[PDB]
This record gives C-alpha cells, structure tokens and sequence, in this order.
RNA sequence: UAAAGUUGCUGCAGUUAAAAAGCUCGUAGUUGGAUCU
RNA sequence: AGAUACCGUCGUAGUUCCGACCAUAAACGAUGCCGACCGGCGAUGCGGCGGCGUUAUUCCCAUGACCCGCCGGGCAGCUUCCGGGAAACCAAAGUCUUUGGGUUCCGGGGGGAGUAUGGUUGCAAAGCUGAAACUUAAAGGAAUUGACGGAAGGGCACCACC
C-alpha cells in the first residue's frame, strides 16, 4: 500500500470481501496469526482485518511483479476449491500452474518429467499445501501463502490472511491478486473495472454444475 | 529401554495404588494397570428372546440387563484377546476402538 | 578481510540476514533473497527498481519469516502504517 | 482374471494421447488404426490394446481420465470452466453482518457503507463439542 | 535461591541472541550490570539499553543486534595478574583479533585491552565475543 | 559433451556466471559436477579415506555392498567430502568423487597475530560435530603446520589452511564421523560473524535475475 | 515473537499480566468510600478487607470478609476513590 | 554439579584423592599389597633355579604345547 | 543362576559359617 | 611421564552403558538479592 | 519318564489389633535440591478476578450448577527442525570445546564380591562400613537387518479342506 491513496481500498473491493466472507476465520488461533485478526465474534469465530489483509496482498502483488519471467512464478493448489481460480489466475497474468496433486521431488529430482526452478511460490492453503512449502525450503525459493487463522507459518514468508476454506473467499483473493499484479504491471487501468468477474475463479461444485445444465 | 512413557500404568502424581484381583486367575493387580471392561449384556440372549416373550405373563416386561464389571491382569488380557499388541506408532493411539 | 598492507584477503563477503543480522552460509538452502518492486506515488504502477531482503533459513523455519518481512516493508515505507 | 498389464495400459493411453482424432467407440476399426500407427509384434497383444482403447474412449466421452492428457480436449475442457453467470454473487443488496465486524468496519473508516445490515448477536456462548 | 545477578543477566541476553529476538528484558538489575553492559556497549556489541525504575531494584530492556556470538561469566571472579592475562585471554577468547575479557580493577570495570595499558590487574567478570 | 540441465548449469555453460563465489553468495545448490570440474577442474585433487564393507543379513547369507569416503578440493580455499556405497568398489569410488565435487565448500582463513602475509589459519576456533565425535580447531602461529590427526589433517591440507592446532573428542575410529565432524569445522568458517563482517550487506542481483531474458530463450 | 517492544507494554495486557510480573509492580486492590442505607456520612474501606467493617457511626455491618474481594452488605453502595 | 567457590580447595582437594583411590592403576601402585605379592619383588629380572621342564596347553581356539619351565 | 537365589545361597553359606566359628 | 577430557581446577560422568542416599530435618563447611559520588 | 512344582483338598506360622525390635524393596520418574532463561495448543484440580445468557427458582439481591475468558500454584497430555543425545528419546535429559548460577551424594573395563576380615547396631534374622590375592578381552547400551516363537493378525492351494 504505502499509504499511497491510489493503492487504497474501495469502498467496493470492501463490499466484495464481506459478500464473499474473507473475513470470517476459524474457531482456532494460530499465535503466528494474532497480528491479522481483529476481535472474536462470540460464536467462537475469529474475524479478520480486512485492511490488514489488503496490505499483505499489496505486498505479495509487489513480490510478483518483480520477477521479470512471468512463467517463472508457480502458483500450486490441492484443493478442488481453488484449483480453477489457480488456472486463471495462471492464464491472466502468465504464471504457471500446479492444479492438482504436487508431485514429490518436482523442486529437488531434476530426472522427474515435472522438474521445474520456480522463483516464487504462490499456495493456497500452507495446511494442504505442506509438500510444496518444504520442498522450497530446498531450493531458496519464497513463499506466498493465504493463510486462515489456524495456518502454521512456517517457510510461508508472505501470508495473506483470509479464509481459505470457502470456494467465494478464495476465488476472490486469486482473483484481486491477478487484479493488482495486472494493475501493477502496467495492464488494466485502475479507474476502470475489470472486465474479469471473480465468479469465474470460483469452485464450481460438480452438483451444482449438474443444476446449472 | 523404556517401552511405554507411563510405564503401562495410570499412577501419576501418587505413591501407591490399591491392589485389586483378576477376575480369571486371582493375581494382584494395581488398580490403575489393570485392564477393566464394563459389560452390560441381556440376561436372556437374542436366541431365547422370542421363547422368553412368548412364555411370559405381562406385557411389554423388557428383559432386565447384567451389569458386571470384569477386571483383567495384562496376560489374562492378552490371552483371552480382549487387548492385543500393536506397532511401535499404534501403541500411542489411545482412542477406543470404534465397535 | 583486511590484512595490515590494506587489501581484502577473502574468498567473498556473504550477506547477512536482513531480520537476524545472521551470515547466511555457503550451503543453506531455506534461505531466501526476496524483491518487493516498490510502486510510483501517482499512477501506482510499477516503475523498474525494487527494495530487497533476504531471510536465513532458521528465521524461515521458526515461522518469524513472515513478521520479519512485514517490518522490512514497514519500516521502508511499502507497508502503510497500521 | 482380465486384469490387463501395464504394457496394454500405457500401451494404449499413449496411443490415445498420441491419435485421438483418429480413434472411436469401434474396436474393429479402433484395432486397425492402432495396426497402421504402431509396431505390435503380435495380434493378441493388438487386441488386447485395441480393447482397453475402446474402453477408455468411452471413459472420456463421460469426463476425463488421469492417465490421458489431450493438448486439444483441454481448451475445450477450459471453454467449459469459463462459464460466467449474468449477475455476480457478490453483487447483493444487503448483507447480514454481525455487530463485532461492523465495528471492525467502522475502525476501517467503512462505517458509512449502506448494504451492511446489522444482524443480532447469538444469544447462548456454546459453539464447543462436548468432551467425553 | 538467585545469586550472582551478573550470571542471569548474561544467561538472559544470550539465550534472546541465540533466538534472535531484538530486546531482552534483564531483572533484577545492578551497577556491576551496567557498567559490564557499558563495555559492551562501547564496543559495539549489544547496543541501546533503558533502566526502568522499580523502587525495589531496576529492569533492563537491552536491545540486541545481532553481532554478538557469546556472552558469559565466570564465577568465581578469580584475582587475574598482568601475567596470567594472556593465559585467561587464550583459555576464554576464540581468536586474537576479536573478543574481550571484562574485569574490575581498581580503575573501575572494563575489557582486557583497557587493563593492559593501564597496567592495572584485578578480579574477572566475564567475556563476550 | 556436457549438456546441462538446471538452470544454473546452463548459465554456468553458457559463460555467464564467471566465479563460483558468485553461486556461494546466493547459496544456490549445486547439482551438476561438471560446474565443479568447470570452474576447478585443473587444481582438484582427491583422496579415497577409507573402503567399508557393510553387510546386511538375508535368509541365505550376507549380501555384501562397499562404502568409499573421498576427500576433494584443491589446496587453495575449497574442500568437499563425499561418502557413496555401492555393490562394486570401483562404482563406490566414481560416485563419492561425484558427491564429493557436488558439496565443495569455501573456506575462509585468517591470520593467528599479525595481518602480514596471505591468509595461513582459521579465522577463529571453530568446532564441529557428527555422531558423538567432536574437532576443533584453534588458530596457530605462521610455520606451525597442521598439529592434527591423519584423517582430519588429510581435509584441513586440501582446504588450504597451512597452520591449525586441532583436538579431538569422542570415537574418532570412526573415520566417517571423524571426516564429517572435520568437514563441520571447515564449513563453519564463513558462518562465524566476526567484526569485520560487521558492514550492512550491500545486496546484487541474483543469477536467476541477471540473466532471466537469457534463460528465457536458452 | 522476535520484535516485541518490552519498552512499552500495552494497557490492556500489562492489566492482563500478573501484578507481580508487570513492568513496574502495580497492586489490583484500590480503597472504596462505603454509603450505608441509612447513615449520612461514608466510610473508607479497603477492597480486600480481612475484618469484618462496622459502622463508625452506626451498628450496620459494612462489608464481610471472603477469600479474595470483600463482600458489601446488600443497599450499601459505594465509589472508587481517586 | 561440582562446588566452584572460592574457599572449596579443601573439599576439591579430599575429594580427589579418595576418588583416586577407586582408579586400578593408582590403587595397585600404592596399595602395597601389589608389591608385597609380585615374586620379582618390583625388580625388572631374577634368577632361579629350574626345578623342571612342563607343557603347557595353549588357549582353546589354537592348539599347542608351549614348553616352560618352572623355576 | 538367578542374582536372588546367588544372593539367598550366598547367606546360606554365610550362616553355616558363623554357626561354625562360635 | 605424555597419550588419559580413562581422576576432569582448567575439563569427565550418574534415565536405559558403572553410577542420585528410601524420605525429610539439621551442626560444621560452601555459597549468598538491590542500595551509599 | 521323573515333580521335592505348576492344578486340586486339608492346613501350621503368618495374615488382624496393642506394645517393643528390625530399617530393608525394581523404597522407580531406574532421572538430587534451590534459582534464572528458552516454543505453541487444548484440557484438568484448587484459589482469586471479570462477562452476555440458561437453571435452583417462580419476585428481590443472592450464593450454588452450567457457559465464555484472565491470573497463580499443581498432576499431567498433545505438538514442535529450541536445543540436546550413541540412539531410544527429553521442553528438559536444553541454555557444554561459544566448556564456570549455588550446593549435597556418588561412578571409573568385566569377574573375585558387597566376599573375607576388623569395627559397629540388633534378641535373632540381619543392617551399615568394606578389601586383597587371583582371573579375564571383553562384559555392556541403543538401534538395523535376518532367523526363530508354544504371540496377534491377514492371504493362498483339491501335492489343503469342504
Ligand atoms: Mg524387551
Ligand atoms: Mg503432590
Ligand atoms: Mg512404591
Ligand atoms: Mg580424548
Ligand atoms: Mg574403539
Ligand atoms: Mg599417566
Ligand atoms: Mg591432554
Ligand atoms: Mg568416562
Ligand atoms: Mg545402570
Ligand atoms: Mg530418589
Ligand atoms: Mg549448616
Ligand atoms: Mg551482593
Ligand atoms: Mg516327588
Ligand atoms: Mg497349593
Ligand atoms: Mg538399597
Ligand atoms: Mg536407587
Ligand atoms: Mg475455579
Ligand atoms: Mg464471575
Ligand atoms: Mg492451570
Ligand atoms: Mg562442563
Ligand atoms: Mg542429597
Ligand atoms: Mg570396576
Ligand atoms: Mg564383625
Ligand atoms: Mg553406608
Ligand atoms: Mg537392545
Ligand atoms: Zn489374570
């Protein structure tokens, strides 16, 4: 953010992370991820600072803009829930995906057919997501990570605090940071929306798929 | 070396435990060591039940229950296989077994 | 480094974790060297260069990573203020 | 047991990864296309392949399979994914929030938001399973 | 029960070091603990600290950077001559080029290097490096 | 003909990278021997420590398998240690020497009094430690030479320190953890935060962001 | 954890913290001026009292002695001095 | 832990020489029992008188006569 | 042989012999 | 005598390798919190 | 086969209480005591401090029973690349060659041997203290593979069974 007001957020952008309920976290607390919550709600439910939570995608946006490769970023979920919103984030800023199960050894055995040398790692939940984590931790490759309230931190040198268990939430934050790495690159103009809608990140849940045909 | 972190027992924070008996074969057994089983069974098994209720005098009597409770010395316990050995990693897993 | 005639007898210098102050060794691989592009105060756009950090692996493995790197970009002014 | 071997299996998913276009629900005239674009040294390991062909044909006509990876399906497949409804669901009228996050709200200098609806609070603290 | 502070104090600020904290709170604190914190203060070693003012005895909030390796004490605070100084020196410091060993002298408290232009011997504290 | 794999292979091929001190600064492992054999390939040297034959029991009988520890490193600066096993001794010996070249470390030497000269000692004590074996060594005067026992003193030779007092604690029989514990030693020079490492980092570009366009169209 | 200012604890957590492990010892208790039903004029009387407090100017029983706080008697009200 | 204080050289002082005495070599040098019971009598050589010539059995895993005399 | 049955035998041994030197 | 940091002041060990008294009290001994230019 | 045993029948001393001896246990956490620092998490027992909301009551404050936290002293548990360790494992068995907070006991290859002897305590049984000659290249600890088991689970076969 930088205090800068052309890097504040919006009135709008507020009322899209309430919709998608980014700011309800977990029953649990994570002592790493006291400094992102601001109260709990008396039904056990920590909530999170929104405004903290757009300074730490800020910061992973400009994390991401200053590797000048492009498909040198992975960006890795395991979860069905944000695997599609990690193939389009992949396809709108030009990094390179892993939707699916990560493969062991992809960072450390150079023999393997999916052998490949990130310069930064993008995840979507450190809990799932565990393999990957400490495989960079073999290869000096940083770590962005959406980080619920319980999420342990350990070699997450970025974390976004969120929730990351609801298809919306997640589908939301992968899509503002294409946004905002978009916006930052030079691309896509701040004053006009994107013509990207985040419904087209978001988990499509095969039976409701089955409704919608 | 040291096979179980509480030595196989209960007995935390105390010097002795009262001694208790194998219901098989009479051994004196701590209380807390001692395996216990609380066995709440029908008096009349699922056989004899239709003979039972038909033979009977009222209605709707429900058959009482047996409530014993059955203590057992480590061997009694495995021989009779009311607890078996596990692995190494199996042996922490102190959930009951789900039955 | 310095020797009394006044030239640098060493191999190379290694850099210092930016959190810890620690000397980042030869081979450790938790450690990180991460770019943050700093954004133009006006169009808010990317403008070329970038402030950097770099974190040993202890720091990484301790979970402190991530609060070392929020008061690096503090403190350099990336990072509002609350 | 008509277990195949993995030779008629990666046997036949590079066949199909390699010549989709080409193949079918046929196996008469699946066999004969695996007959003129492979080298199978014999005519039941031909059949045995040409089978589990047809059969994974079929499999990927429902959906897809974790063996096969066809550069041409997945764009298609990705058309799918790009469905995109009229109305945005975070586009909504009103929204419910609690008292706690309206406050949080409020310290972000939002509090002037109107969709916001503030909803009452749970009455009873109990939100933990019991112990036992 | 507590005895020789200096040993705590120093306990303290090296276990925050090996953790890489950047303050370290030392209780209760002494004059011997500040002019021990004093030497190592000119050397550029430990850094700023504070005195809070507890009527009962003071606390130290010492803030750390990260240059320090070791810091201890040793009990008890034997009588060192200018002879056996290069002795102490090699028992306790790892190189010639680095490190000090702190005593009292008559001339007050400070490092070794202080104690030899002086020409002054006394009884030893402890050491960092 | 060497066709390199990682990145850092081809940027190291490709005349790019011009020092191995450049991939030490950004702690970047190593993963190809012929880097290694590039950039010190005329001045190596090694050493085969030490031959083990290990066993392990089968129904039948003992099958048999061969462990080869080699010490390499040419005697100015650089040293490495490679333990590989294998069924034969000649495969057991190629693949130390390969693991060895893969873990060369720098090392950093200092003076014991005075700073006239090249570098001759450590920098300072230093101690390392594998499986209940401890060394430690402790600078020495110009001239001393290295006061040490065969298998440490073969690594400490080929690193390039002239002079060294060591003492040694614990089953230093065991040559494998002899040998590495030494190896800990020499690898914790440049660990040690000495004064003169005192100055702010002054941070450069890495490898990978140097030569990204080139990487991009290699 | 790591960056932590002990300099300047917060209110609400050095209120948190034992009275004995602050950063200057600060007791919990305080001194209560004590209106009886009836009588016009109060009383001083201490939080953690151990006696049982009578009236000076009366035979009400002013508060009862418990294990931590003292226990007001029922209509007896009372304000916080300073 | 062993007492560091500055007045404790007496107490470091008895202490090791009775824990000197539980060392075998230390025990059997100044025990005099040792002494008293060597036939050489803590000389490097004697000289005897050969009373007769005998075979000895080697130790089991070898086998041999080894040829002493007994003096 | 069992340290307890040694023990007990060696006390045996140790009665016989001071039944014996009265 | 060194090797023996296998007598250990420097500088060893005592869960399982040899090893912490069954437990508590207690004289001598040893050690003993800030504070005074 | 034998049984001076394991199984069964009877059954003395004892087992029980009081008064005097005995002072030994795998008397075990096989881990001295005092003090400081060093990660999390959920529980639990006692005491205190707060807080909606339910219950005893039917209305009054109460004070009890729950519920949500906080503090302090405990019995512990899970977790962790704190760090240690030969490892099993240990948040102490960490803050140790970067070796010193105070202080008690105590070990020094395996046997002979906790034996002989002297002393001392005890009615006695025995307790405490406690050798040497001589003998020996190992004894021992953790952990890994096999082999075996009269341990537990599965699976297979008309050279098994049905
Ligand atoms: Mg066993
Ligand atoms: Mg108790
Ligand atoms: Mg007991
Ligand atoms: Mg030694
Ligand atoms: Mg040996
Ligand atoms: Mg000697
Ligand atoms: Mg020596
Ligand atoms: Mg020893
Ligand atoms: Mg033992
Ligand atoms: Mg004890
Ligand atoms: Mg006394
Ligand atoms: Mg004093
Ligand atoms: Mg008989
Ligand atoms: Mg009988
Ligand atoms: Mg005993
Ligand atoms: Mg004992
Ligand atoms: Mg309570
Ligand atoms: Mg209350
Ligand atoms: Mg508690
Ligand atoms: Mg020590
Ligand atoms: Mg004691
Ligand atoms: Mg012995
Ligand atoms: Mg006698
Ligand atoms: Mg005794
Ligand atoms: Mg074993
Ligand atoms: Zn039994």
């Amino acid at each position: 953010s930088g205090a800068l007001d052309v890097l504040q957020m919006k009135e709008e952008d507020v009322l899209k992370f309430l919709a998608a309920g980014t700011h309800l976290g977990g029953t649990n607390l994570d002592f790493q991820m006291e400094q992102y919550i601001y109260k709990r709600k008396s039904d056990g439910i920590y909530i999170i600072n929104l405004k903290r939570t757009w300074e730490k995608l800020l910061l992973a946006a400009r994390a991401i803009v200053a590797i000048e490769n492009p498909a040198d970023v992975s960006v890795i979920s395991s979860r069905n829930t944000g695997q599609r919103a990690v193939l389009k984030f992949a396809a709108a800023t030009g990094a390179t995906p892993i939707a699916g199960r990560f493969t062991p050894g992809t960072f450390t055995n150079q023999i393997q057919a999916a052998f490949r040398e990130p310069r930064l790692l993008v995840v979507t939940d450190p809990r799932a997501d565990h393999q990957p984590l400490t495989e960079a931790s073999y290869v000096n490759l940083p770590t962005i990570a959406l980080c619920n309230t319980d999420s342990p931190l350990r070699y997450v040198d970025i974390a976004i605090p969120c929730n990351n268990k609801g298809a919306h939430s997640v589908g939301l934050m992968w899509w503002m940071l294409a946004r905002e790495v978009l916006r930052m690159r030079g691309t896509i103009s701040r004053e006009h929306p994107w013509e990207v809608m985040p419904d087209l990140y978001f988990y499509r849940d095969p039976e409701e798929i089955e409704k919608e045909e | 070396t040291k096979k179980r972190r509480n030595n196989g027992r209960a007995k935390k924070g105390r010097g002795h435990v009262q001694p208790i008996r194998c219901t098989n074969c009479a051994r004196c057994v701590p209380k807390d060591k001692a395996i216990k089983k609380f066995v709440i069974r029908n008096i009349v098994e699922a056989a004899a039940v239709r003979d039972i209720s038909e033979a009977s005098v009222f209605d709707a009597y429900v058959l009482p229950k047996l409530y014993v409770k059955l203590h057992y010395c480590v061997s009694c316990v495995i021989h009779s296989k009311v607890v078996r050995n596990r692995s190494r990693e199996a042996r922490k897993d102190r959930t009951p077994p789900p039955r | 480094m310095q020797n009394d005639a006044g030239e640098f007898v060493d191999l190379y210098v290694p850099r210092k974790c930016s959190a810890s102050n620690r000397i980042i060794g030869a081979k450790d691989h938790a450690s990180i060297q991460m770019n943050v592009a700093e954004v133009d105060k006006v169009t808010g756009r990317f403008n070329g260069q970038f402030k950097t950090y770099a974190i040993c692996g202890a720091i990484r493995r301790m979970g402190e990573s991530d609060d070392s790197i929020l008061r690096l970009a503090k403190a350099d002014g990336i990072v509002s203020k609350n | 047991g008509r277990v195949r071997t993995k030779t008629v299996k990666k046997a036949a998913r590079v066949i199909i990864e390699k010549y989709y276009t080409r193949l079918g629900n046929d196996f008469h005239t699946n066999k004969r296309v695996c007959e003129e674009i492979a080298i199978i040294p014999s005519k039941k390991l031909r059949n045995k392949i040409a089978g589990y062909v047809t059969h994974l044909m079929k499999r990927i006509q429902r959906g897809p399979v974790r063996g096969i990876s066809i550069k041409l399906q997945e764009e298609e497949r990705e058309r799918r994914d790009n469905y995109v409804p009229e109305v945005s669901a975070l586009d909504q009228e009103i929204i419910e929030v609690d008292p706690d996050t309206k406050e949080m709200l409020k310290l972000l200098d939002f509090g002037s938001l109107s969709n916001l609806q503030v909803t009452q609070p749970t009455v009873g603290m109990n939100f933990k399973t019991p112990r036992g | 029960v507590r005895m020789n502070v200096l040993a705590d104090a120093l306990k303290s600020i090296n276990n925050a070091e090996k953790r890489g904290k950047r303050q370290v709170l030392i209780r209760p604190c002494s004059k011997v603990i500040v002019r021990f914190l004093t030497v190592m203060m000119k050397h550029g070693y430990i850094g700023e600290f504070e005195i809070i003012d507890d009527h009962r005895a003071g606390k130290i909030v010492v803030n750390l950077t990260g240059r320090l390796n070791k810091c201890g004490v040793i009990s008890p605070r034997f009588d060192v001559q200018l002879k056996d100084l290069e002795k102490w020196q090699n028992n306790l410091l790892p190189s010639r080029q680095f490190g000090f060993i702190v005593l009292t002298t008559s001339a007050g408290i400070m490092d070794h290097e202080e104690a030899r232009r002086k020409h002054t011997g006394g009884k030893i504290l402890g050491f960092f490096f | 003909e060497w066709m390199p794999v990682t990145k850092l292979g081809r940027l190291v091929k490709d005349m790019k990278i011009k020092s191995l001190e450049e991939i030490y600064l950004f702690s970047l492992p190593i993963k190809e021997s012929e880097i290694i054999d590039f950039f010190l390939g005329a001045s190596l040297k090694d050493e085969v420590l030490k031959i083990m034959p290990v066993q392990k029991q089968t129904r039948a009988g003992q099958r048999t398998r061969f462990k080869a520890f080699v010490a390499i490193g040419d005697y100015n600066g650089h040293v490495g240690l490679g333990v590989k096993c294998s069924k034969e001794v000649a495969t057991a010996i190629r693949g130390a020497i390969i693991l060895a070249k893969l873990s060369i470390v720098p090392v950093r030497r200092g003076y014991w009094g005075n700073k006239i000269g090249k570098p001759h000692t450590v920098p300072c004590k230093v101690t390392g430690r594998c499986g209940s074996v401890l060394v430690r060594l402790i600078p020495a005067p110009r001239g001393t030479g290295i006061v040490s026992a065969p298998v440490p003193k073969k690594l400490l030779m080929m690193a390039g320190i002239d002079d060294c007092y060591t003492s040694a604690r614990g089953c230093t029989a065991t040559l494998g953890n002899f040998a590495k514990a030494t190896f800990d030693a020499i690898s914790k020079t440049y660990s040690y935060l000495t004064p003169d490492l005192w100055k702010e980092t002054v941070f450069t570009k890495s490898p990978y962001q140097e030569f990204t366009d080139h990487l991009v169209k290699t | 954890p790591l960056a932590k200012d002990l300099l300047h604890p917060s209110p609400e957590e050095e209120k948190r913290k034992h009275k004995k492990k602050r950063l200057v010892q600060s007791p919990n208790s305080y001194f209560m001026d004590v209106k009886c039903p009836g009588c016009y004029k109060i009383t001083t009387v201490f939080s953690h009292a151990q006696t049982v407090v009578l009236c000076v100017g009366c035979s009400t029983v002013l508060c009862q002695p418990t294990g931590g706080k003292a226990r007001l008697t029922e209509g007896c009200s009372f304000r916080r001095k300073q | 832990g062993k007492c560091r204080g500055l007045r404790t050289a007496r107490k470091l002082r008895s202490h090791r020489r009775d824990q000197k005495w539980h060392d075998k070599q230390y025990k059997k040098a100044h025990l005099g029992t040792a002494l008293k019971a060597n036939p050489f009598g803590g000389a490097s050589h004697a000289k005897g008188i050969v009373l007769e010539k005998v075979g000895v059995e080697a130790k089991q895993p070898n086998s041999a006569i080894r040829k002493c005399v007994r003096v | 042989m069992r340290a307890k049955w040694r023990k007990k035998r060696m006390r045996r041994l140790k009665r016989k012999r001071r039944k014996m030197r009265q």
